[PDB]
RNA sequence: AACUAAUCCUAGCCCUAGCCCUACACAAAUAUAAUUAUACUAUUAUAUAAAUCAAAACAUUUAUCCUACUAAAAGUAUUGGAGAAAGAAAUUCGUAAGGAGCUAUAGAACUAGUACCGCAAGGGAAAGAUGAAAGACUAAUUAAAAGUAAGAACAAGCAAAG
RNA sequence: GAGCUACCUAAAAACAAUUUUAUGAAUCAACUCGUCUAUGUGGCAAAAUAGUGAGAAGAUUUUUAGGUAGAGGUGAAAAGCCU
RNA sequence: UCUCCAGGCAUACGCGUAUAACAACUCGGAUAACCAUUGUUAGUUAAUCAGAAUAGGCAAUAAUCACACUAUAAAUUACCUAUAACUUCUCUGUUAACCCAACACCGGAAUGCCUAAAGGAAAGAUCCAAAAAGAUAAAAGGAACUCGGCAAACAAGAACC
């Protein structure tokens, strides 16, 4: 027998940056003061 | 070996398993493997002139949004088949037996339009 | 071994609640009350093992009586079971005879 | 159009080995499939001579090039004599 | 045309795109039968087009402008879809007093369970069909063992769901 | 129309209208080279052939000659945190030849197109 | 889902996505329920923040987190951030608001400025309005912009956007008759054939 | 001889031997439905 | 688990002191470490 | 002067008490090779539970299993290779939400009857851990396990003891 | 549980060249089988590889679907086979 | 471009997106390059290829180039009589280096066509020790080897229990 292999998922950016993504824009509904 | 979970398909399977998508049949096929298409048994789109309709996608922001207040059997019969009955009631022109008059339907045979079981698609 | 790193959040009884407060009232209602009541009928708990004691075969018996008809399919099963092998324990098995 | 993989054959309408290895005309049945009134309602009114032409060409091509190489043309030796047929 | 599947030529590349307001339930209840029938066909066109620059945009790998415009169509269609079943049903109660437009009935199944059944349209009498007397609507007695076994899970799963949340507000209680 | 009952149709039966169409469809640019003439639609995997070209006839007006269709095998094979396999719906795509010679191109949409002589001293200070 | 926790960036968006994944099991946090009733704080209130570094400051709420109980002011409790940080350059310095819980702030009388205690009882018309336990008096609701930023009142239609007066016209009549017999007559289709037995079972 | 492809698949016999039809043919097939049911299993048959 | 030791660490540090000056793993590891201070005493 | 690692608290669970139930939830599809809009070929549980095991073998027999109120009568009358064992009745008595339970190898198998294994019936897991706030850049805490590194070894030996 | 294997039912396939004859004949491929030796022995393989061999128009071999089930089935009997 | 090897292309069954492009360089290929891996987007188009009305009446004479020719194991809906209907194209299969053997396994895997025009690469670099495995050559002798001519051979013939 065996145990399977999870991919086991300052980080998103890496792992959004390999696989590439579509980050839309977001309307803040909060102005920044 | 075989993958149970998946769902059982046309594309899965030997040539002899055939099924359908969720089509619905148009035709009947006649022996020696003759397919008749028939006129009726096919839809036909009711598309209405637009031309000089005042009404577009979207409303304006502006527009004051109205209080829900769902249609009920007894609001449909007001508005319709109670000023008719009063009416008549007043004038003494008023039968059980007449109810069709006022646009009752004893039974839904014969109608085009069956409310049930209904025979028309949206 | 390994051991905790911080110690674990303060725990506080408070003793003088209701139920600590008044505990062991109307544990005399029979001498202090003309035996109308039996102290043992102040016991809360399951049906077949109040004001009653027994080892555990005499336990699972007398829940059987009680309540066996209105138990699971599934429970019954492992009732019974423990019924006949706590039997052949205290029965057949020990070292004194 | 689709593709299969079977026999490849270059026939005249007989064998080699029949004397009358050439052709002079031939007559087309177009099938009700392909006729006036179906295209007419399926809107490809224009196809109806294009059903005529594309059969012709077909047709004649194949059999005006089969008869080329009953005589031993093909396409490393190129037809000395043009090949001429018809069909109605 | 194919025209119709696309927006207006100024309003392509543009970041964002002004739309208004979703038809509400009571604004559609005031037009006609007709007119909504006319305005259906319209939320269509519009529809159809969304749902294109939806697809183009994942195609070239880039955010569709104003998402929002597809949510207000959809609901749109809803309400209108919501305010011809409402009227259709007022009037199939008054004219016959049935709750729903399909033929039904309630059956228990071979597994032992209680199944609404929908009806299906046959061209022959059910006591002629021999595919539909394949079907069996009863529950044989070797079926009374696995009936116990369901109440008895069920209703093991209530009395622990009960138990969890007396214990829950005993955290709340402590905590506040 | 999708997801509702057709009324069983026997000889001499009413024709089958449907006046509020449940269908929606997308025209998509095509992934492989098509004749100027053809045109790509994805449509609900109900719809058929004759419902597309009487749908475009008639809602939009388009002539059309030819239709085909074929459907496309979505894939299950990612799996998710779980180990679960994730399925991408199957669709069927619709290729649509054009009459009377019109012709038709997928629109291009989204036609947008300190010192280094006095390193790790804060300069705000005039000292 | 169970697990996902609430926070101050909205649900759905790619941060929250990123704090709330599929496979998150963070300790469940716990708020003391309150009812829709009960629960007094608007956008736009005036209140007043009860404890902590900016006790006894007024300041106006501008976002609620019910789900956490959560009441945010603009310009207090505020520490201090980089926003736009890249590898080029550090960005740029803001004060960044931080949640307060509704029992670390009460609500402000308008005429005196105080924080007054306020119970909620109906009107003469009948509509809830929230009344200052003492110094009774109406708290009117405020008046909040538009979280899609849609201001009715600039707005202007465009094309494709229905006309005030003509989504408020009405057309219906009542009848016995369904949308589909009034398109037909409408249209003017005729039909004659009707549809034969049909044994549903 | 080597061992270990013991299985020649064929959807038809797969159907055919452990398929949805044929477990409700017999009551003691129609018992194995119940019982995975009341497991919870996602597969009841083939 | 109603009852648990909870102070193995300390009765395993007892052996070990013992054992520290010793080469191999009969310095570290208790199993070992154990036979060894008996020995030694 | 540190790597591998370690620390953690609540997700849920457990036993009772109480209580008959009336959860059986859009459209559409499905008993056809289920989940395929319409004819074809029609549709239907089970005669007594057995054995292991006890009798130190085994061959009649062997509590519960195979339920009819509590306490007593009573392990009494009876029954039994009169062995192992089994075992009444007449009769009398009887008005009522909690935890000196578990806290991630525990408590349910359960984050799931999933992944995965098996032609099938069937078998069946593992794991999580910042903060008031991540619209504060996702934290800290620990000579602490075995294992290594920092730092190979230096005649001779149960490796230590004097 | 007969998708392996044993046997069976139904519907289908394959067999060149050469010599005999008119064939469970001959030489020898494809195909089926597994004689002898070496290698391998956690191996390429939970029975293989490389050579060498036996049959090869028949009681041949192969394909597809169906049948027989454990107190049993199948068996040109090896107490073989039945994942 | 060169050197060398010689089961390839289709269909059936099966598998179920491994197909193609791009971007990635963690996991997967027993290493790299590169991707068969990860993410995103695309794809397989059919009236010919492939799949999916009723009631009666009646049949002696194989196949094999079917003639001759014998043979033995004895061997494939039609045509008629009446009734009924009186112009039809929808639906589904179509990708790939693929399947069964826990694996990118020297194994297993039906048929048609063809035999190199199709398809491929035995060597990561170096070094030439022992022992081990395989191929080729052998002065003089020729079974003296060995349980036995096992294995090998420029042999493959003859006989007997
Ligand atoms: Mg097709
Ligand atoms: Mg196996
Ligand atoms: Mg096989
Ligand atoms: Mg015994
Ligand atoms: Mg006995
Ligand atoms: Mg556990
Ligand atoms: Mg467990
Ligand atoms: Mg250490
Ligand atoms: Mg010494
Ligand atoms: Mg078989
Ligand atoms: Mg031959
Ligand atoms: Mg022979
Ligand atoms: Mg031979
Ligand atoms: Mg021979
Ligand atoms: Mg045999
Ligand atoms: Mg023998
Ligand atoms: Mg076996
Ligand atoms: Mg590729
Ligand atoms: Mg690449
Ligand atoms: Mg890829
Ligand atoms: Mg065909
Ligand atoms: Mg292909
Ligand atoms: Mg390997
Ligand atoms: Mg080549
Ligand atoms: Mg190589
Ligand atoms: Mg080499
Ligand atoms: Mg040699
Ligand atoms: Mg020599
Ligand atoms: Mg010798
Ligand atoms: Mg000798
Ligand atoms: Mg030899």
């Amino acid at each position: 027998r065996f145990r399977p292999p999870t991919p086991e998922p300052k980080e998103f950016l890496e792992y959004a940056r390999k696989a590439g993504l579509v980050i839309p824009q977001e309307r803040l509904e909060r102005p920044i003061h | 070996g075989a993958d149970r979970m998946s769902k059982w398909t046309s594309k899965r399977g030997p040539r002899t398993f055939t099924k359908s998508r969720g089509a619905k049949k148009t035709g009947i096929y006649t022996s020696d493997r003759k397919f008749v298409q028939i006129k009726e048994m096919v839809p036909e789109f009711v598309v209405p002139d637009l031309t000089g309709f005042k009404l577009k996608p979207y409303v304006n922001y502006r527009a004051p949004a109205g209080i829900d207040t769902p249609l009920t059997a007894k609001a449909l019969f007001q508005e319709t088949v109670a000023p008719a009955i009063e009416k008549d009631f007043k004038e003494g022109t008023f039968d059980a037996n007449n109810l069709e008059k006022y646009g009752f339907e004893p039974t839904q045979e014969g109608k085009l339009f069956q409310l049930y079981p209904k025979n028309f698609p949206r | 071994a390994f051991v905790r790193l911080t110690l674990p959040p303060p725990k506080v009884v408070d003793r003088w609640n209701e139920k600590r407060a008044l505990f062991g009232v109307y544990d005399n209602i029979g001498i202090l009350g003309n035996f109308e009541k039996h102290p043992k009928e102040l016991i809360k708990g399951p049906v077949w093992l109040r004001g009653w004691r027994g080892n555990e075969l005499q336990r699972c018996v007398r829940k059987k009586k009680f309540v066996g008809n209105r138990m699971f399919i599934e429970d019954l099963h492992n009732l019974n079971k423990r019924i006949s092998y706590l039997y052949k324990h205290f029965n057949r098995h020990g070292k004194y005879r | 159009l689709f593709r299969r993989q079977y026999e490849n054959s270059i026939f005249t309408g007989s064998k080699t080995a029949d004397p009358c290895c050439y052709g002079h005309t031939q007559f087309h049945l177009i099938p009700d499939r392909l006729k006036r009134e179906r295209l007419i309602r399926q809107n490809q009114a224009e196809q109806v001579e294009a059903v005529f032409r594309a059969n012709a060409i077909a047709s004649l091509f194949a059999w005006t090039g089969a008869q080329a190489m009953y005589q031993g043309f093909w396409s490393e030796a190129d037809v000395t004599r043009p090949f001429v047929s018809q069909a109605v | 045309g194919l025209e119709e599947f696309f927006d207006d030529p100024k309003n392509w590349g543009e970041e964002k795109v002004k739309s208004g307001a979703s038809w509400t339930c009571q604004q559609l209840r005031n037009k006609s039968n007709e007119d909504l029938h006319k305005l259906w066909y319209v939320l269509l066109k519009e529809r159809n087009m969304l749902l294109t620059l939806e697809q183009e945009a994942k195609r070239q790998r880039l955010p569709m402008p104003s998402p929002e415009r597809l949510e207000k169509v959809v609901d749109s269609m809803d309400n209108v879809d919501k305010v011809v079943q409402e009227r259709e049903d007022a009037l199939r109660l008054l004219q016959t007093g049935q709750e729903k437009p399909r033929p039904g009935a309630w059956r228990r199944d071979i597994f032992g369970r209680i199944v609404w059944h929908k009806f299906k349209q046959w061209p022959i009498p059910w006591y002629l069909n021999k595919r539909y007397n394949r079907r069996r609507f009863f529950a044989m007695p070797y079926v009374d063992r696995f009936i116990r076994l369901r109440i008895e899970k069920h209703a093991r799963i209530e009395a622990r769901k009960r138990s969890l949340q007396k214990k829950k507000e005993k955290i709340l209680h402590a905590k506040f | 129309a999708r997801n509702v009952l057709y009324p069983l149709y026997q000889l001499g039966g009413p024709q089958l209208r449907v006046f509020r169409t449940n269908f929606f469809i997308q025209l998509v640019r095509p992934g492989t080279a098509q004749p100027e003439d053809t045109v790509q639609f994805r449509i609900p995997m109900e719809m058929t052939r004759v419902d597309l070209r009487n749908y475009l006839e008639q809602i939009y007006n388009v002539p059309v000659a030819a239709v085909r269709t074929r459907v496309q095998h979505g894939s299950n094979r990612r799996r998710d945190h779980k180990n679960v396999r994730i399925k991408k719906p199957d669709y069927k795509v619709a290729y649509v030849q054009l009459a009377h010679g019109q012709t038709f191109t997928f629109p291009d949409l989204f036609p947008e197109k300190s010192d280094l002589r006095c390193p790790g001293i804060p300069s705000w200070f005039g000292l | 889902s169970p697990f996902y926790r609430y926070g101050m960036s909205r649900p759905g968006s790619i941060a929250d996505k990123r704090k709330n994944p599929p496979w998150s099991r963070r300790r469940p946090v716990v708020v003391e329920p309150i009812s829709d009733e009960d629960w007094h704080l608007f956008c736009g209130d005036m209140v007043e923040i009860l404890e902590g570094k900016d006790a006894g400051k007024q300041g106006k709420v501008v976002q609620v987190v019910r789900q956490r109980n959560w009441v945010v002011l603009e310009g207090l409790n505020t520490h201090y951030r980089y926003i736009g940080r890249t590898k080029d350059h550090r960005g740029t310095m803001i004060a960044s608001e931080a949640p307060l819980l509704h029992h670390q702030v009460k609500l402000v009388d308008p005429v005196d400025r105080k924080p007054t205690e306020i119970q909620w009882r109906f009107t003469e018309a009948g509509e809830r309005v929230r009344v200052s336990t003492r110094s009774g008096r109406i708290i009117p609701k405020p008046e909040f912009p538009r979280a899609d930023g849609i201001v009715p009142e600039t707005w202007t239609d465009g094309p494709k956007d229905t006309s005030v007066e003509d989504a408020l016209e009405r057309t219906y009549v009542p009848r016995l008759k369904t949308l589909e017999e009034d398109v037909m007559e409408a249209m003017g289709i005729q039909e004659t054939r009707r549809f034969k037995k049909v044994y549903w079972y | 001889r080597a061992r270990g492809n013991e299985y020649q698949p064929s959807n038809i016999k797969r159907k055919h031997k452990h398929g949805w039809v044929r477990r409700l043919s017999t009551p003691a097939g129609v018992q194995v439905i119940l019982r995975r049911m009341l497991k919870g299993r996602k597969s009841l048959s083939h | 688990l109603r009852n648990r030791l909870t102070d193995r660490y300390w009765r395993v540090q007892e052996v070990l002191k013992h054992a520290q000056h010793f080469r191999g793993r009969k310095n570290r590891c208790y199993r070992l470490a154990v036979r060894a201070v008996t020995r030694a005493f």
